[PDB]
């Protein structure tokens, strides 16, 4: 393992090799301006690692900064993009775990692993721990034919997110979890959570915003009204107006007749294309050839979720 | 010489 | 894990010693004009991985290629059939996924076969991988019995598919084949962009599957393709290659070849070679093989893919 | 190892290393008035760990010493602080032992930490054991999908916590759970105190949120009565969070998002110094949500007020 | 390791040196059978098994052979762990402790030769007795899913050694469910009997032996306190006996006193009497372990297979 | 290590001390082969499977080879250790007696060598019999669910060491547990049942002839009220019987005082028949009726009976 | 090795020269019409065998042959008769492999025999090879508690199935046939047991040497015995010469003059109540229900 700021060491000994391993596998030029809307959980990321990080002598006593965040969407919205913005964005190592690291064949490994990934995370610096997919580690507890294993995991989870006995020793740790389903969360893992926030599919304006961003770098018309784009697509996610975006840029290769011409004059007729400018009739037959992934009853139970339980 | 020692895995 | 292109190797030092032999065991010719029909599949994969190859110049920044195609329809169409074609037409790696290679005693020694796969699939060529059933392997998360070891490989799935996006190391392409398209995610169909349903039956297209397979050298006399090409109502794609094979056998089952043994064996077979076929064995096998599809999941899927299908 | 009172010392020559090293590895100065309400477990503790060191010849015969204790309730209510709080403040050694420190790979360690963890114990002093989460330690023996090894672990517990009449040294067993119906029916008679633990009522938040926003400057706009009025249902850990969500919102009145750098360590200086008002309140009281809605809560009281030992 | 009786001495050298220091770990006069009470055919067999064939040796021969096994089978409060006690104090035999866990080790085979050894000093050294706590683990049918294969030749060896020579042991054992036991394992146990939890009369008497040394008043009516229970579990008797003695310091306020004019006050309580105000308040403070269903299903377990 | 007949000596130089000592380890009540109630057929195997051959020798030259194997399988409690005894006591053969704790082999490679060398030392003593008692031990699939890669090392070296001569005994609880390469070997599997009402009778008559009896002669209605027992179980039955005479006279209260003469007055009392009457009221059967049918089905689904 | 036809040679010197000796020795007067049932399996050995390699082009595309055969059925059909009676029938190298010759003694020399094999296959003639007892080899491939060893072997014999050439197999218990064998095997047709005319002739060879009496007749013995396969008449006649012994009292009188008493038991004869007595009281060694689950298995994944 690496040394850490200030030539310190850990002694990792009582562990064997390859859980060791397991974790060890698992440690840019992006911008936070990258992405359109969200604006408090921007705020919460503003007030619990940024600040922090210039003037720690205010956050201290009763406002210590923020322990615990999870973001519960429908499947379609930016919750992996936030993630890895504010894992460029910052100077603090990023611990991604996924649902696949915490498994072994042996008995009593997935415990260990917790255990050294905490331990490692507060050692080496006030770093920031990404769980994607949290619903697949922390079900409900007493549910009906759940393995043996996984109720230990957790309770290594309830037993170590909060602690840290000692009123010194102020080592940041900061958590970060994004789900599809949190009404099926356990209780006593639910309200270590603080900051349960609530995603919504877009707006207006932010889909006038996508389109502005998604259209940069390739020429386009000046026949375009971005009024009646943003207006049409009335339920569309905020990952199908990239797709929408990527069928109109590939629309113009379907216009001609490339498939027919086979190796010969491919090459020659493939420079002078790159400069064919987008129209408006790309773009209306890729809005009739494209339909979002809908069934809109799940953002509806996940709204009305956050509204009754949800902390902003 | 040589010595054996026992494991425990689970299984579903 | 014998070598790729280019004389690297791979350092598999992080698995056992069952579980990259359940891998390597997932790794003849075929033409692509055989496939008759189906011209947006074409289209797809044209556009997605045969011009990539030669021109990788012009796919960069917003124009980058497809990751993902989903067919849907009725069994027994050729899906594999594609798949083999997409595969030997290209210089590409094919590896094959069921839900019978996924599954294992150990807790906990499914999910790392996942990850294994798609990490030989970026370590090796841009290659392309066919996971084939995905109703059975990809149901729904909030299910009532589902299984503590189900739920899992669908979040490897999930976390694996769209993977830290910056000019990777070779475009690796999935397939999947499905008979129930509405028994899916809502998590899992959105990392599959360009689904497609594609029907079975035609008049015109298995009159010219009947004249790219009846390759009979006999059988002048047995032109009758109005009347045999009106008579495969509701066949599926392989249900006029089984019928091929019947009036095939009952060509020698028609005539009395059974005991001829010993006496008035090479004349009663050098004699058939040349033998001339009629509606005969053809009208033995019309009414022999009645087809055993149904119209529901038929209908079901073409109203499935009209709401939520990408084209 | 450490030494113990009187410079005595343990003779660990039938374990290995790293089960004596997994016990070693489980082994400030708040003050108990810091609980709000909760008179019944403070009486348990007063009588049973506190006065045994003042005037021990009274508690002698009949008057011995309670051996063992469960906490049960809806989470977040102040379960380990009590636990905390009793390490602080006594004498005694402490151990905080929960349900990971107990497995391993290997074959026969599941059974033999606890012997270790029992007789160390009671070697030391009159020592304190604290298991937390004992739901996931003990279930019910006779059950569905219960692996083999975890049966050693039950029957361990359940011989070592009740072993002549001499041996004058004392072990108090802690133990805090929420779903306090699945443990076993042998394993209930040994907790000879179940006391249930209630949500706060009207008049305990008052005097929890009194205790708790002392320590930063404040106006006097703020109406505790109302406050304790709308904020029912609560949980402690609800309270806390509110009370510093309030102080966080004052920081948000402040739109620091658009400078950087520039006297910016110089602007919080102004902030440092401003007040709590009462909008502040009037936004975090629609801020905040409870965590979870009445049900375990009244599975907990229908089970302890038919079961439980107060 | 000891001399047993006559002078002789054990040959102890194919055994590895740390199982026989667990054997030595494994192995006065305190009670008597007559303090605890009910249970008449236990006390029954036991004076019929161990204390009369060291009178009238000559007698118990051939078809008359004494017992080699029983078993204790009911609920989990009722007292089956104090009378091995009591039978420790009451003999003169070499009673040996073994419980599940002083029998597993990480090498492979040594689980099976510890049970040898134990039944070799068992019988090396004296008509001894030995009590096996918890039998419910180490039983169990042997085509049970999820059996690890040396937890199945620990029960060969446990059959294949409990039969086929004039000296004694008497293997006795005590289990909350006896319903998950091996089937070829409970025949070996000759005689299994059921507990049943105390009825009216016991109960009195319990509470006139609790009691006892504590200076009570001459009123407490122990006919209502005996009539009020009504299902308790024979050792919660003892836990509401507790309560009412210790509610007299939860009377005076000494939650203020400390230390100083506290050390006398004391003193002051130590000699105050018990009286009927603290039942009163204990009685509704109290209640069982309770969930009776399991007394039921042992009681029908016992009642269709059970060797009284 | 002693010689065997006619002077021979087995070499045994090549093998380490505690292996030898550990095989000769495993190797007199003169019981009787008509002391056990019941079960003709397999005294009828025995008789010409172990005694037949030692009085003529020439009837067994060509196609009327002798048995080399068989299996016993059935409840516990019909006597299976009680027929091994028997022939071990009333034969000349040499006996052994194996178990699964005599396979321990703390090393690795040494079961191996305890197999091998305990079937080549049977080979040296000309006669032998070989008794492996509860075969399920050891008698696991060989890919089955709890398993190192060892045992099945034994199972394998087990199958081809069985090819001077020997023969095998051995009996089970469970037979459904069994292999197949090692269910075709064994050439005989037999059923053993519980005793009908007529052998109860001769069972419960022979088995009082110390104890005198004096008028409960309804031998008939005592076998015809115990319908189900398991036959190890009546016998309990007369044991129960015997202390249930001693305990009608309240012996529990006498401490020492005159208690030498007390027994001598019960010891010569006779057992009545009102100690049967409580001796019925206090003995339930060990088992209920389902493994005794699945035991039935796997001996018609495989048994050559 | 010999040569084959058409005179040639193969060349394995890269490889060693024990492992030839090892499999040259797997390369017949058996009865070729001597069979009165089952002509459908010799019309498709007539038909895929020698009708396309004496017409070659009769059996070409639609009219396909086959490359694979996993025959099912009981341990006593005649799958090595039949084998080798295609193999002194037809003019191809008939090989053989046993549940033997997939073992030797060093590391990575299991998995050469099988390629050694294959190409054998494809030098010398338009053969036909043989593997026996491929579910005793073969089970499921990656099990844990089964070591990496035969994984690997049946890895390589997998990689070697791309082999003109027909390979063909014979199993006893099908449903324990993995689920990438059963695809390319394109028929696993059920075989039933033999008839009453196969166990007479085993009865007349198998009871030599035996004082028998002449009053027995073998057509009603050999009409009775629907449902036995070969080694169940050895068991038969078996218990008929032992209960030729159970006949008498032997086991109540002993000492005196029993060695007249077993020299007239050495001299009797069987009687026909003694094959009676055998037959009303020996059971087949499987009972007729692994059929049934042999019939299940060629309903739901056969090809019959
Ligand atoms: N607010 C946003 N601003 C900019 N881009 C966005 C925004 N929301 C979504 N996108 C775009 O949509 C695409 C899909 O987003 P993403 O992959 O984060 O979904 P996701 O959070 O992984 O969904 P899930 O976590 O449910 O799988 C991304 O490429 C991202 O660029
Ligand atoms: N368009 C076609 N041209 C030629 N042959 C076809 C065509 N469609 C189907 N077939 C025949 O049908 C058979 C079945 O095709 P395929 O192997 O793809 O089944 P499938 O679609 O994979 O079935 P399923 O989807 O149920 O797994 C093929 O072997 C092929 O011979
Ligand atoms: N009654 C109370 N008095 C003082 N502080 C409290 C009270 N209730 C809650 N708190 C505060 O709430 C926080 C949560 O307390 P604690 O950690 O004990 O919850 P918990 O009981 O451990 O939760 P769980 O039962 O789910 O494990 C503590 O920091 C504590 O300061
Ligand atoms: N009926 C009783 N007679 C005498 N003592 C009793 C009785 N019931 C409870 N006790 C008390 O219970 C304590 C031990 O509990 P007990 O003897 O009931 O073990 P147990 O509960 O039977 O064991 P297990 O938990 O395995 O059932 C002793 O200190 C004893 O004083
Ligand atoms: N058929 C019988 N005749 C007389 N006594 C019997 C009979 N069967 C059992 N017994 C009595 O029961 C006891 C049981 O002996 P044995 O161990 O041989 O039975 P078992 O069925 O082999 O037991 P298990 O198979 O459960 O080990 C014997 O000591 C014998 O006294
Ligand atoms: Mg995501
Ligand atoms: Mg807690
Ligand atoms: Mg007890
Ligand atoms: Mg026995």
């Amino acid at each position: 393992l690496p040394q850490n700021s200030a030539g310190d060491s850990f002694d990792a000994s009582a562990y064997d090799a390859y859980i060791v391993q397991a974790v060890r596998g698992t440690m840019n030029t992006m911008s936070l301006d990258d992405i359109i809307g969200m604006h408090d959980v921007k705020q919460v990321l503003h007030e619990a690692v940024t600040l922090p990080l210039l003037v720690p002598e205010f956050f201290q006593g009763l406002r210590s900064p923020w322990k615990a965040m999870v973001l519960a969407g429908p499947p379609g919205t930016g919750k992996t993009l936030i993630a890895r913005a504010i894992a460029s964005e910052s100077s603090s190592t990023f611990f991604t775990v996924s649902s696949t690291d915490l498994s072994s064949k042996w008995r009593g490994d997935s415990e260990k692993i917790v255990r050294l990934l905490f331990e490692l995370a507060r050692f080496y610096a006030p770093s920031i721990i990404f769980i994607d997919q949290i619903d697949t580690l922390g079900g409900q507890r007493g549910n009906s034919g759940e393995h043996e294993a996984s109720r230990r995991v957790k309770s290594e989870f309830l037993v170590q997110m909060d602690g840290s006995q000692n009123k010194f020793d102020s080592r940041r740790v900061f958590v970060l979890a994004a789900t599809n389903i949190p009404w099926e969360l356990d209780e006593a893992l639910r309200r270590r959570f603080e900051k349960r926030i609530f995603i919504p599919l877009p707006d207006i304006d932010a889909r006038k915003k996508l389109i502005e961003k998604s259209m940069e770098g390739t020429p386009k018309s000046d026949e375009i009204n971005y009024d009646d784009l943003a207006a049409r697509t009335e339920g569309f996610s905020g990952a199908d107006v990239v797709s929408l975006c990527r069928t109109a840029a590939i629309n113009v290769l379907r216009r001609y007749d490339t498939k027919s011409l086979r190796g010969g004059e491919l090459t020659a007729a493939m420079e002078s294309l790159k400069a064919e400018l987008v129209r408006n009739i790309d773009f209306e037959a890729a809005l009739q050839a494209v339909s979002p992934s809908a069934g809109p009853d799940t953002m509806l139970k996940c709204k009305e979720w956050c509204d009754s339980f949800g902390a902003m | 010489e040589e010595e054996e020692e026992e494991e425990e895995e689970e299984e579903e």
